[PDB]
DNA sequence: TGTGTTTGGGAATCCGGTGCCGAGGCCGCTCAATTGGTCGTAGACAGCTCTAGCACCGCTTAAACGCACGTACGCGCTGTCCCCCGC
DNA sequence: GCGGGGGACAGCGCGTACGTGCGTTTAAGCGGTGCTAGAGCTGTCTACGACCAATTGAGCGGCCTCGGCACCGGATTCCCAAACACA
């Protein structure tokens, strides 16, 4: 039939998205996620719309920033697969905790 | 009369920086030179990233300028990438870059 | 109702888009684990820090002011939502 | 309620820059942001700067210093030359 | 005799830890010091506690950085430091562009 | 004038990093590195200095060129 | 005549923290309690440091504290450390660390 | 001969307080007090941008305990607050 | 051919003497904290409006999930050659 | 500056884990409705903090002393690196 080779599609979807700037995460899951947090702070919390916003636009963006540094250890080590010990290995350099 | 803006030939509203120096405590007197000096830098500021901005809409076929241009051109210039460096931008996106390695041979 | 379990809708497919995102072309099995621990943690440490900005108000809703005043005072300043 | 906000003077800016390109809603709010917080860092640092010389005016002088503090090389070169040419041209008139 | 090679490398490591002194030789660094500012402003002076907290934030940040690099290195499964972990480093740490 | 930072003053460096071994073409990038921060922090000292019209550049305008970068420095009168 | 630090039960100076506090510019006014407030907390945290650095003092057989022991105390509190992450200590060394890699077999 | 200020007194009578039979070095004592002064200067600046925040023009307790919590980590942020608590407490509850 | 134990021998550590200089205490002074009192206003409180946050429902379809299948990348192993280390 | 040995780098194999693709399932997204908690604004009045003149003692400069710590030498100990024992 047809197949393509593995990594084709990687560099592709590579291009589709650091091409577009629509968020990535699915954003009524990460509501439940940040609503289920500050549950541990205060009971009882509303929240805008427009801060869950802000909070979904700065960790998509952390989150990014960590996995471009992830991919540069991970290359640095030879390797193409990014591994948890890259991520590890970037916020203890990067000085967070 | 005349605005302080206007005597100084610039656009941004020099009263309006000089109110907002006396109203931040950030000291207890305010030289006169002070908000012209600052709004001077801020338009000039604001007038490059903009002219960056432009070039990099007008290079996508876009007449507006939008959150993902300004990222494009401030992750561009070298000098405004390393001022608005610690600095996300909301729909901003990122640079198209794809290392060497991951491409194939 | 209760809030539970929430951190496993950050989906394995969610988590490969961030990393496309960040130019990365492949992904090992472990990593959607470890990535959405560093997200649960790095969700605490700005969530608190709003909660406290609402708390001082007395207000009982974080707004948005809030949680980009939280960024910025943890030096990650965020444009597009006011301030 | 008032509401502060620098669009028409970006608008303006932009207008003198590029005169016909528009601008979204979105980026004239980034763009707002990003006026205000430079101009916070900049009186900011010229406090700091007139509180630790035990001096108690903040002059076109601290702004200047300020503005070499924060800015990089040839943007801090020419937004001196800028802010030197509005001073002269203002006291000139 | 003769020492295991790396071993010396060690005993240097654990010494050089549990002291505190500075590593920098004071006056080629006074020296270079006075070099640069030359270049910002000419015929300055310098109170000798100016260039000796200057030497002080030098070698605290070079000991860090090379805490980051030893990482790096560490990282690639290597155990000679080289420019390029130097590079990637700085480049996390968000000194170099 | 760079070169005053001997190879085995970067070695002690690199020493109390926990670094085992070094190799060769270290010292010319470490050189490199260290120059541009000294340049980068004596840049905002002498600027200070400038501004107070004082000719001598003092210990205190070091700690506020360093705490401008967010390096603070305690034990020179902070 | 008593002093507003002996008032409060502290021994951190309430009167010049205040003083401080209206001459440094940090607001038009300043509350009673501020400045008890803000000695106390200083006080509490002047005596968790000087608990942990008298203990490494006497860990070391010394008798007093040198700056070695307060950065020996600093990086060794994890809370201390997170406060004080981007502060360099003028003669503190480092912690003694080698990477587990780096030992021979 | 110029006014100098410092916390040298002060630090030395929380060390009595702490460790009696134990003294603290010249350079010890300038690098406390340039720590005292700097968390000083963050409480300070944290406690101003409170107030400032919700467009407020006096600094109470109040500020200075949510700036506490902001800057401190968690466990001491909590008995920070319970010390200056207790303190205020003790300070208005007297006269 | 291989696994395991032992010793001279440099290198870090402990102990005692000693001496020396800074930390701790004491005194005289002064200036900044304290007291008491006046006065202005910042904000605490009540109270009122309206918006925007929460809870729910139904429907569509796009995305997530599970699984099959194959290949290409990670990792272990061997070799060599050279370039840092110890002196 | 030199001898050499270990580590960096090259080459190979293999095996399983990750990418690609397909069908099924699920819940996200969108719209639409309704409710009410709470945010935001306004008026009052009151307690609380700024300001000022007078008092004074706490703290700061200056001197002086001695003990804690630095330093030196001598003895103790602690890894190490061969090194041969012996199975």
């Amino acid at each position: 039939p047809h197949r393509y080779r593995p990594g084709t599609v990687a560099l592709r979807e590579i291009r589709r998205y650091q091409k577009s700037t629509e968020l990535l995460i699915r954003k009524l899951p990460f509501q439940r996620l940040v609503r289920e947090i500050a549950q541990d702070f205060k009971t009882d919390l509303r929240f805008q719309s427009s801060a869950v916003m802000a909070l979904q636009e700065a960790c998509e963006a952390y989150l990014v920033g960590l996995f471009e540094d992830t991919n540069l250890c991970a290359i640095h080590a030879k390797r193409v697969t990014i591994m948890p010990k890259d991520i590890q290995l970037a916020r203890r350099i990067r000085g967070e905790r | 009369a005349k605005t302080r803006s206007s005597r100084a030939g610039l656009q941004f509203p020099v009263g309006r920086v000089h109110r907002l120096l006396r109203k931040g405590n950030y000291s207890e007197r305010v030289g006169a030179g002070a908000p012209v000096y600052l709004a001077a830098v801020l338009e000039y500021l604001t007038a490059e990233i903009l002219e960056l901005a432009g070039n990099a809409a007008r290079d996508n076929k876009k007449t507006r300028i939008i959150p993902r241009h300004l990222q494009l051109a401030i992750r561009n210039d070298e000098e405004l990438n390393k001022l608005l460096g610690r600095v996300t931008i909301a729909q901003g996106g990122v640079l198209p870059n794809i290392q060497a390695v991951l491409l194939p041979k | 109702k209760v809030l539970r379990d929430n951190i496993q809708g950050i989906t394995k497919p969610a988590i490969r888009r961030l990393a496309r995102r960040g130019g990365v072309k492949r992904i090992s099995g472990l990593i959607y684990e470890e990535t959405r621990g560093v997200l649960k943690v790095f969700l605490e440490n700005v969530i608190r820090d709003a909660v406290t900005y609402t708390e001082h108000a007395k207000r009982k809703t974080v707004t948005a002011m809030d949680v980009v005043y939280a960024l910025k005072r943890q030096g990650r300043t965020l444009y597009g939502f006011g301030g | 309620s008032r509401k502060e906000s620098y669009s028409i003077y970006v608008y303006k800016v932009l207008k003198q820059v590029h005169p016909d390109t528009g601008i979204s809603s979105k980026a004239m709010g980034i763009m707002n942001s990003f006026v205000n917080d430079i101009f916070e860092r900049i009186a900011g640092e010229a406090s700091r700067l007139a509180h630790y010389n035990k001096r108690s005016t903040i002059t076109s002088r601290e702004i200047q210093t300020a503005v070499r503090l924060l800015l990089p090389g040839e943007l801090a070169k020419h937004a001196v030359s800028e802010g030197t040419k509005a001073v002269t041209k203002y006291t000139s008139a």
